[PDB]
């Protein structure tokens, strides 16, 4: 069935719809084995993370609304999540394409979305090195304590990019 | 690497006493530590893990605590069985690390050793070797000094010490001593000694013998 | 039944490579971390290696004292882990334990650990010699006597007296190791001094490094 060009929005928002897809089998996954996503004590794993999350200021809630500093936030936040979506990686085989596929769509993603601000001048962009030690650390951790990493990133960046998706619609 | 503070290294307590044993972590692990007991001769046994839960049959005399960095095992009212040495282990990110321990002896009254000294066997100076032997028979507690007098000569760099485990059934230690000589020193002497202090003895012992007869 | 049996320890030269094995079984060996920690004589539990599984593409970690000279690997169609110890010093002088890792990260299966030594000495049997007073008390009520177990390599030996009949009174002391390389220990027993000379005792011997059994008769 054909169809007219999708414009950049409708494209930005079939992406982020592709992601959550994605990010909803690999939960199905980490949720049917193991500690089946117990978080009782999911505090203990969080204290090692700080994954991006949307506030009042960032102007992404339709009270406050903000384009501007609202797309700045999503595309500061994408970028911040990506080496948790890296640590993602090595936690699913049987499910390797989808976590592959999860995180190539979401660089993507920020492509569609740098493009939409220029500027970039007020994006912060994450430290390599910070990223590479964080990375170790995390790997480092037991098996218990790796669960629940996976378990608060994926549900962390699907509450992301829902609440992206809907800032967007307004943009 | 995560380090760990155990603390103290040693202890002596008595039975029916109540200890605490602390492990600092140099970064927060939540409650990713868990506690061994190890005896003698044996591999380590899990007394606690994550923190504070009780292993299956560990008695709940034992109890861990904390959170972070800062943990604490109790153990209340010690049995005799209790008696043994202590590790934290931090298995929040590997590697691992053990904690250095802590040696957990039992408290008794005071116990003078029974002193003995033995010569070399006409065996062993066939070889060309004299080793003499002192021995201190169960004495508590384990401070002991022995020294050795050849002819009334102290000596020097020619001895070695070895001491027991404390007794499972009396509580006491016990101390061999050996003075090790070439056969042609210990026959230019006559006169072999071992002197014995120790708090259960008012004044030293000495224990001799004479080498032509033996 | 959970089992580890660990294998090949024994005596390896300063400089030296030594290959530890451990054979699981009673459990599916596959879905476990599995760690190697060791013990020098004497001294505190040393934290060693960890091997992961599959699910962790076998990932491996290694205390950093190791300076590298440790690798650890496994095969899981034999049930097994594998420690590979290279440029061994006398300080990796040690019992060396297999063990099962938690889920939770926490050890919770042993092995009853091998001993590695790391020496210039030679595979040596000891030489037992006995241990009796230069003459018999006619005063004192308790009598000592016993055996010097004396040059031997590796460590360990045990000692029984009367053929595992006589316990009580008995003191078997930690060796001592020697200048010259090689251990050495005594093992005495106190008995009434009565009973001297109205009973026999004899220390028994056995040092399984060097495949030698010694039964020596203490006269006193």
């Amino acid at each position: 069935p054909h169809r007219q060009p999708l414009t950049s929005s409708e494209r930005i928002d079939k992406q982020i719809r592709y992601i959550l897809d994605g990010i909803s089998a690999l939960r199905k996954e980490t949720c049917n084995k193991s500690n089946m996503c117990e978080s009782s004590k999911e505090a203990l794993a969080e204290n090692n993370l700080n994954l991006p999350k949307m506030a009042e200021k960032d102007g992404c809630f339709q009270s406050g609304f903000n384009e501007e500093t609202c797309l700045v936030k999503i595309i500061t936040g994408l970028l911040e999540f990506e080496v948790y979506l890296e640590y993602l990686q090595n936690r699913f085989e049987s499910s390797e394409e989808q976590a592959r596929a999860v995180q190539m769509s979401t660089k993507v993603l920020i492509q569609f979305l740098q493009k939409k601000a220029k500027n970039l001048d007020a994006i912060t962009t994450p430290d390599p090195t910070t990223n590479a030690s964080l990375l170790t650390k995390l790997q480092a951790q037991n098996q218990w304590l790796q669960d629940m990493t996976t378990h608060l990133i994926l549900r962390s960046f699907k509450e992301f990019l829902q609440s992206s998706l809907r800032a967007l619609r307004q943009m | 690497d995560i380090q760990m503070t155990q603390s103290p290294s040693s202890l002596s307590a008595s039975v029916g006493d109540r200890v605490t044993i602390t492990c600092q972590a140099s970064q927060d692990i939540g409650i990713s530590l868990s506690w061994y007991q190890q005896k003698p001769g044996k591999a380590p046994k899990l007394l606690i893990y994550n923190a504070n839960n009780l292993a299956d049959g560990v008695p709940s005399r034992f109890s861990g605590s904390g959170s972070g960095t800062d943990f604490t095992l109790t153990i209340s009212s010690l049995q005799p069985e209790d008696f043994a040495t202590y590790y934290c282990l931090q298995h929040n990110s590997a590697p691992y690390t053990f904690g250095q321990g802590t040696k957990l002896e039992i408290k008794r009254t005071v116990a003078a050793p029974s002193v003995f000294i033995f010569p070399p066997s006409d065996e062993q100076l066939k070889s060309g070797t004299a080793s003499v032997v002192c021995l201190l028979n169960n004495f508590y507690p384990r401070e002991a000094k022995v020294q050795w007098k050849v002819d009334n000569a102290l000596q020097s760099g020619n001895s070695q010490e070895s001491v027991t485990e404390q007794d499972s059934k009396d509580s006491t230690y016990s101390l061999s001593s050996t003075l090790t000589l070439s056969k042609a020193d210990y026959e230019k002497h006559k006169v072999y000694a071992c002197e014995v202090t120790h708090q259960g003895l008012s004044s030293p012992v000495t224990k001799s013998f004479n080498r032509g007869e033996c | 039944e959970v089992q580890l049996v660990e294998s090949g320890g024994g005596l390896v030269q300063p400089g030296g490579s030594l290959r530890l094995s451990c054979a699981a079984s009673g459990f599916n060996f596959n879905d476990y971390f599995m760690n190697w920690v060791r013990q020098a004589p004497g001294k505190g539990l040393e934290w060693v290696a960890q091997m992961r599984n599959k699910n962790y593409q076998y990932g491996t970690y290694y205390a950093e004292s190791l300076e590298g000279r440790f690798t650890i690997s496994r095969d899981d169609s034999k049930n097994s882990l594998y420690l590979q110890m290279n440029s061994l010093k006398t300080e990796d002088t040690a019992v060396y334990y297999c063990a099962r890792e938690s889920y939770y990260g926490f050890t919770s299966y042993w092995g009853q650990g091998t001993l590695v030594t790391v020496s210039s000495a030679s595979t040596k049997g000891p030489s037992v010699f006995p241990l009796a007073p230069c003459s018999r008390s006619t005063s004192e009520s308790t009598a000592a006597l016993g055996c010097l177990v004396k040059d031997y390599f590796p460590e360990p030996v045990t000692v029984s007296w009367n053929s595992g009949a006589l316990t009580s009174g008995v003191h078997t002391f930690p060796a001592v190791l020697q200048s010259s390389g090689l251990y050495s220990l005594s093992s005495v027993v106190t008995v009434p001094s009565s009973s001297l000379g109205t009973k026999t005792y004899t220390c028994n011997v056995d040092h399984k490094p060097s495949n030698t059994k010694v039964d020596k008769r203490v006269e006193s």
